[PDB]
């Protein structure tokens, strides 16, 4: 039940120079798909784990 | 000319019914959370959450 363009656009405004009032939620959400194909950094995934 | 014997009838009904309308009326209709609703082939009508 979790919509994950919360996560993308904070991950927009802490890039520091785009304005997330400019992107739209389709270009958020191909952003989603894009990051979930990368692994995990090695300490947060052992976290995690 | 009059006759009683040929006048005289037995008229059979029923005692009492009570006569409905709306059917429906009598189903309690609920529906799923919006992002949980399913497609025909059981998967969320839309994915991209």
């Amino acid at each position: 039940q979790k919509k994950m363009k919360s996560i993308v656009e904070d991950f927009l405004k802490r890039l520091q120079i785009f304005d997330i009032s400019r992107v739209p939620d389709d270009q958020m959400y191909r952003l989603r798909d894009r990051l979930r194909l990368l692994p995990v950094e090695i300490r947060r995934l052992d976290i995690f784990n | 000319q009059f006759d009683f014997r040929a006048s005289m009838h037995m008229l059979t009904s029923n005692l009492t019914f009570t006569v409905y309308s709306d059917l429906l009326a009598f189903v309690s209709a609920d529906t799923v959370e919006p992002i949980n609703a399913v497609a025909f082939d059981n998967m969320r009508i839309m994915n991209e959450l």
